């Protein structure tokens, strides 16, 4: 006996160790670099659409990588495809389970797959040849809810869920390719990478993960938050990401760096952060909070350049054309809002 | 009570009568005697010199049952003129035979200058309805319906502005001339036809759109609404259908049958019931429909509401807010019969109850949607949103 | 209906006092 | 990180009084809602008692109500437990933990196994 | 006492792996920041005012 | 042009479907009641249904559609997927009402109901309360080895409701108890102020009679109350 006692103490003096590592690393910051940068003055954004489609409270969203096509799920067991150019409905799904709480346009558009408390993966397939969309395949090895998913590819995909664990799956065979393990909660955000060499998730145990797709190791365990990380997006070119968070504060942490890049935060929001997302330079960073006012910060600066009104409920979702071309928010008011 | 338009025909028939007599009645042997005449109001026959000359009063008076053996009368000289006035070409006559209260005016005179104060209902109510529609995140299926009960105020705001025009037209040629206003009145026996048979289904519209939402909160409590839209068109078609499908048969064929001019309806005595009816059932339906909402709602409240142990009375007070949406105070106006005929004392309620009545449409818009807890705080919460 | 009532009997009056301007504008006047 | 370090606890006989502090960091203690929350040996999770930001919404569970009390020091982003009418049947492991989210009345602690917000705990104990 | 050792020795081999790492100066990574965004930032449709030709929605 | 006008056709002919669909979805599915019934374990939520997932339940009740849900699928963390219900009818907390034993996790009960109901994203939901177990709850109070009154001293000052229902052979601090208890739900009714939302009782392992005509009949009342409350009377 008096192991884990001893364990405790070598255990937690080690990680002190490699804080001391990480504090070490600290000889600049991006807030004393950015005295010099211009900043982007006072430039918001405006409502180019109002999309009246859904009965229930819009939940999720997701791109069509052809920056025209975007997905939206409803909290009412439909799931809409839907275009932004003609603001009409690509198609319309009727969901197994009422619940939703993500969906997302395969790299493709082959496929579409939506989750939530339904323990399973929905996997729609648009080129459906002897008919309209139909389930293509479910897969079901959660323990937990179905938080999140994007896509790698048309075959393999990456799930995040309750089960405090993450999956990579292969549809074909119905099984996982490689199960991720370690957060101490929930993983409810993730963004995978342009390059899908490894992934960042975001949990309930406050800190931010960067997996190996490939490998089936934990790469790097940032912890900066305050609090519950909400949303979380990788930056364009890999090399950074930005996180949201209960902490009522968007961060940005550099993977390459391993340790804080950055707060955002601001004396008179006690509203968590709902979603992240990025701008085409990396140089903007919008943010959807609980106060239904989207900020829009200088991702560099700091500084909000910005605002969106919008929505009178929660602002769920929030996605940005991979090519930066256009701005979309989801909320609980049933209405997507697009801006630029 | 006589209208114009036999006073118009039955003058010119006396007009008529006199122009057979001074052109046909015997020439005279000489000219001493005076010359019979038409003084456009009566016919004096001819007359001897030095005599008086009698003619009845004309018997189209509207009390010329109460002067029916009166007489008016001109005076012939001895030289054959009929005699002067000094200073004055009309025969020196006495017409005071033919010579001829209603504190009512003061309710009947100034209700229209202040009916002019029911205008400012309109002026709100459109701008409530402005905030209704603008910013667009209030449309449903109870503030649509409340918008179009705000339509059929202002339909009656309308029709009680142009019926005011209407009648006015009647005055001031009166004052100016009236001659064309009988023939001017006969194209108002197709036009004011149209003003007052809108005035009918202004009056309908807004009462049978307090029918609509009193089956909306009826409907809405007792089980779902099925079929909203669906269904919701045909409550708009009840709300404004009833009133043309109803009142047009009655209208049309009151008129018709018994055109009365512009309209006096108790003359009829057998119209203002038929039509009450439905109008009546409305206000009634109104009276269940209230009765069973307030006696929901304090059944409600003493359930567990009241285990928060909140004095009711205030809040009854506060369901007190709710009167002038349904408007079941007409009920008090309702219990007119057809026997009835209103009454003296009735009229001084029955009056000032139809004022309450008018502004039953600014008070209900002001008091429940121009100033709604929601409506507020999303107005304000746009306002510093657009800021 | 419910306000006309009330206001067929203005017109009531409207029709008697135009009758009556009618009859002082005809005996006595220009009419 | 996220960090709570618990002191206090051992074996104490029945009726002492007991100060027992938690250290705050990775977070600002100023803005969470604090509560002592306790896992008895071999009994699962049960909410002990919370208090507010200001020290001013407290409440506890049945038996600690008014004998037991939690006193926040924010400006040294401490936690305490005061330990009055000590039992036998209170001794059990306890956790200092905070509420999940910042700015708010409901807490979602008190889960059983895994939870975000928690120290690695003190064992307090009662002789007979 | 028993359950608690599978999670000490997992964690404990966590931060083995997760101990030793390749971590770069800071300075060169926000530089490498502030570098991509003049090359993307004028195709930032937020940042660079679009021609409404070139706007999707105009 | 014969792109966009030919897709203003095809596409125009999917918007027309897909909509008319959608006006066929909301009358369909606002008109139901959706429920969320949660407790931690041997909640008899099962049973109470028994007399699409395992979770969800689909019926027929008076000529009104519901559709009650069981979490039972997911883990203790809810803090983040709870919030996903803020438009359900209600939220029906059930809770074994003799759990008072082992540790008394009715207590924890308590918490977790005052959690529910300080959530700003549930603040518009009303909380139906089903108090399980009730007559394993009278005989467990009488059996005493471990007690109430330790958890819950203010038993012995707190007084009795004026509508006192005993059973037939029943103690009067029995019965006490239980509405005692139901009060110790109401102090946290008034926690809010708001008067959004309230706290309606129910009684289940009393007898295996249903809740469907208490379920529906508050349901009911509830957005009843949802409709009058934004028709300002309340």
């Amino acid at each position: 006996q008096s192991e884990l006692d001893q364990l405790r103490q070598e255990a937690e003096q080690l990680k002190n160790q490699i804080r001391d590592a990480r504090k070490a690393c600290a000889d600049a910051t991006l807030s004393q670099i950015t005295n010099n940068i211009d900043p982007v003055g006072r430039i918001q954004m405006r409502t180019r659409r109002t999309l009246r489609g859904h009965l229930a409270k819009i939940y999720a969203m997701h791109w069509g990588t052809d920056s025209r096509l975007l997905v939206s799920a409803s909290q009412d067991g439909k799931l809409i495809i839907w275009d932004s150019y003609t603001t009409n409905k690509v198609h319309a799904i009727p969901l197994r389970s009422s619940w939703v709480m993500t969906c997302a346009y395969a790299p493709s558009g082959n496929y579409v797959a939506c989750g939530g408390l339904d323990n399973i993966c929905s996997i729609y397939n648009l080129k459906t040849r002897e008919g309209n969309v139909r389930v293509s395949r479910e897969l079901a090895g959660h323990t937990g809810y179905l938080s999140c998913c994007r896509f790698l590819d048309d075959n393999q995909i990456v799930t995040s869920s309750g089960d405090t664990t993450c999956a990579l799956w292969d549809i074909e065979t119905g099984q996982q390719t490689t199960t991720f393990t370690g957060h101490t909660g929930d993983v409810m955000s993730l963004s995978l990478a342009p390059d899908t060499r490894l992934f960042v998730s975001g949990a309930c145990d406050a800190s931010a993960k960067l997996w190996d797709v490939r490998e089936g190791m934990c790469r790097q365990t940032f912890t900066g938050h305050e609090s519950d990380i909400n949303a979380i997006c990788f930056f364009p070119n890999g090399n950074a990401f930005a996180t949201g968070s209960d902490d009522a504060t968007c961060r940005l942490f550099d993977l390459r760096a391993d340790q804080e890049l950055m707060t955002y935060s601001h004396d008179n929001i006690i509203c968590g952060i709902t979603s992240v997302s990025f701008s085409k330079s990396g140089r903007l960073l919008l943010a959807g909070y609980d106060d239904f006012n989207c900020n829009v910060w200088d991702a560099l600066k700091a500084d909000r350049a910005g605002v969106l009104a919008g929505h009178d409920n929660r602002v769920s979702c929030l996605g940005v054309t991979d090519d930066g071309m256009a701005v979309a928010t989801g909320s609980w008011d049933s209405f997507l809002k697009i801006w630029n | 009570t006589v209208s114009l338009s036999e006073t118009v025909q039955k003058w010119r028939e006396y007009r008529r009568q006199c122009q057979h007599f001074l052109t046909e009645a015997p020439p005279l042997a000489t000219g001493l005697f005076c010359n019979r005449t038409f003084d456009d109001y009566a016919c004096w026959p001819d007359g001897a010199p030095g005599s008086f000359v009698n003619v009845s009063c004309p018997w189209y008076l509207p009390w010329a049952s109460n002067v029916l053996q009166g007489h008016v009368y001109r005076f012939c000289t001895a030289e054959g003129h009929w005699l002067p006035k000094d200073n004055s070409s009309l025969p020196w006559r006495d017409l005071s035979e033919c010579e001829e209260s209603s504190p009512e005016e003061r309710l009947l005179s100034l209700y229209i200058i202040y009916t002019v104060g029911y205008a400012l209902s309109f002026s709100a109510l459109v701008i409530a309805s402005a905030i209704l529609l603008g910013f667009r995140h209030l449309h449903c299926t109870r503030n649509y319906i409340h918008l179009n009960l705000f339509a059929s105020f202002i339909l009656r705001a309308l029709s009680v502005f142009i019926k005011d025009a209407a009648l006015k037209w009647m005055y001031s040629t009166a004052a100016q001339q009236h001659q064309w206003d009988g023939l001017l009145s006969y194209q108002d026996s197709l036009g004011c036809r149209l003003v007052f048979l809108l005035m009918q289904y202004c009056v309908a519209a807004n009462y049978y759109w307090l029918l609509v939402e009193g089956a909306y909160l009826y409907t809405l409590l007792a089980f779902a609404v099925f079929s909203e839209q669906r269904i919701f068109k045909l409550y708009l078609s009840i709300g404004w259908g009833v009133p043309l499908l109803f009142v047009i048969p009655w209208g049309i064929v009151k008129y018709l049958y018994e055109d009365e001019g512009c309209w006096t309806r108790n003359s009829n005595m057998n119209y203002w019931l038929i039509i009450r009816l439905p109008i009546l059932f409305a206000i009634g339906v109104n009276f269940l429909i209230f009765i069973r909402v307030i006696c929901i709602v304090v059944s409600k409240l003493k359930a567990n509401l009241m285990c928060k142990t909140d004095i009711k009375c205030r809040l009854a007070k506060s369901t007190l807010t709710l009167i002038p949406l349904l408007g079941t105070h007409e009920v008090i106006f309702a219990f007119v019969m057809d026997e009835h005929a209103r009454g003296t004392l009735r009229f001084v309620k029955l009056f000032t109850e139809l004022s309450f009545t008018s502004f039953q449409g600014l008070m209900v818009a002001i008091l429940y949607c121009f100033v709604n807890n929601e409506v507020q705080m999303e107005f304000r919460k746009s306002w510093e949103r657009w800021r | 209906h419910a306000e006309g009532t009330f206001t067929s009997d203005v017109s009531s009056y409207l029709e008697g006092q135009a009758a009556k301007e009618f009859i002082a504008w005809l005996v006595k006047g220009r009419g | 990180q996220v960090q709570l370090q618990e002191s206090g606890g051992g074996l104490v006989q029945p009726g002492g009084s007991l100060r027992l502090s938690c250290a705050a960091s990775g977070f600002t203690f100023s803005n969470y809602k604090m509560n002592w929350v306790r896992q008895a040996p071999g009994k699962g999770l049960e909410w002990v008692s919370d208090i507010s930001q200001s020290g001013a919404s407290i409440s506890y569970t049945g038996s600690v109500k008014g004998r037991f009390t939690i006193s926040r020091d924010n400006a040294k982003n401490t936690l305490y437990l005061q330990m009055n009418s000590l039992k036998p049947e209170d001794t059990a492991v306890y956790y200092c933990a905070r509420c999940p989210a910042p700015f708010t009345r409901d807490c979602f602690d008190v889960t059983s196994t895994t939870y975000a917000y928690r120290g690695q705990g003190t064992q307090v104990t009662v002789s007979s | 006492n028993t359950a608690s050792i599978a999670q000490a020795r997992k964690l404990v081999e966590q931060l083995k792996m997760e101990a030793n790492i390749d971590r770069i100066k800071v300075s060169k990574a926000a530089a490498d920041l502030m570098a991509y965004c003049e090359a993307h930032a004028k195709e930032d449709p937020l940042l660079t005012p679009v021609p409404a030709s070139e706007n999707p929605f105009r | 042009t014969e792109d966009q006008r030919n897709e203003e056709k095809a596409q125009r002919e999917a918007n027309k479907k897909i909509e008319k669909q959608l006006q066929k979805d909301k009358q369909v599915y606002r008109a139901t009641h959706r429920l969320l019934l949660l407790g931690a374990g041997e909640s008899g939520k099962s049973t109470i249904v028994k007399q699409s997932g395992i979770f969800e339940t689909k019926f027929q009740v008076d000529k009104v559609n519901f559709h009650m849900f069981d979490v039972g699928g997911q883990r203790d963390e809810r803090r983040k997927w709870i919030q996903c219900f803020n438009d359900v009818t209600a939220i029906i907390f059930v809770v074994a009402s003799s759990s008072y034993n082992m540790t008394n996790r009715l207590q924890e009960a308590l918490n977790l109901f005052k959690s529910i109901w300080n959530n700003r994203w549930l603040r518009t939901i009303s909380v139906i309360l089903f108090l399980n177990k009730q007559d394993l709850l009278a005989e467990k109070v009488l059996a005493g080895k471990s007690k109430i009154e330790d958890y819950f001293p203010e038993f012995a000052r707190y007084t009795t409701p004026e509508d006192a229902t005993p059973e037939p052979g029943e103690d009067p601090r029995v019965t006490r108890a239980k509405y005692f208890i139901r009060d110790e739900f109401l102090r946290i009714s008034t926690a809010s102020g708001d008067g959004r939302h309230y706290c309606y009782p129910h009684f289940t392992c009393a007898v295996d009679t249903e809740n469907i005509r208490r379920v529906f009949n508050d349901c009911r009342d509830i957005i009843q109350r949802m409709h009058l409350r934004q028709y300002e009377l309340l």
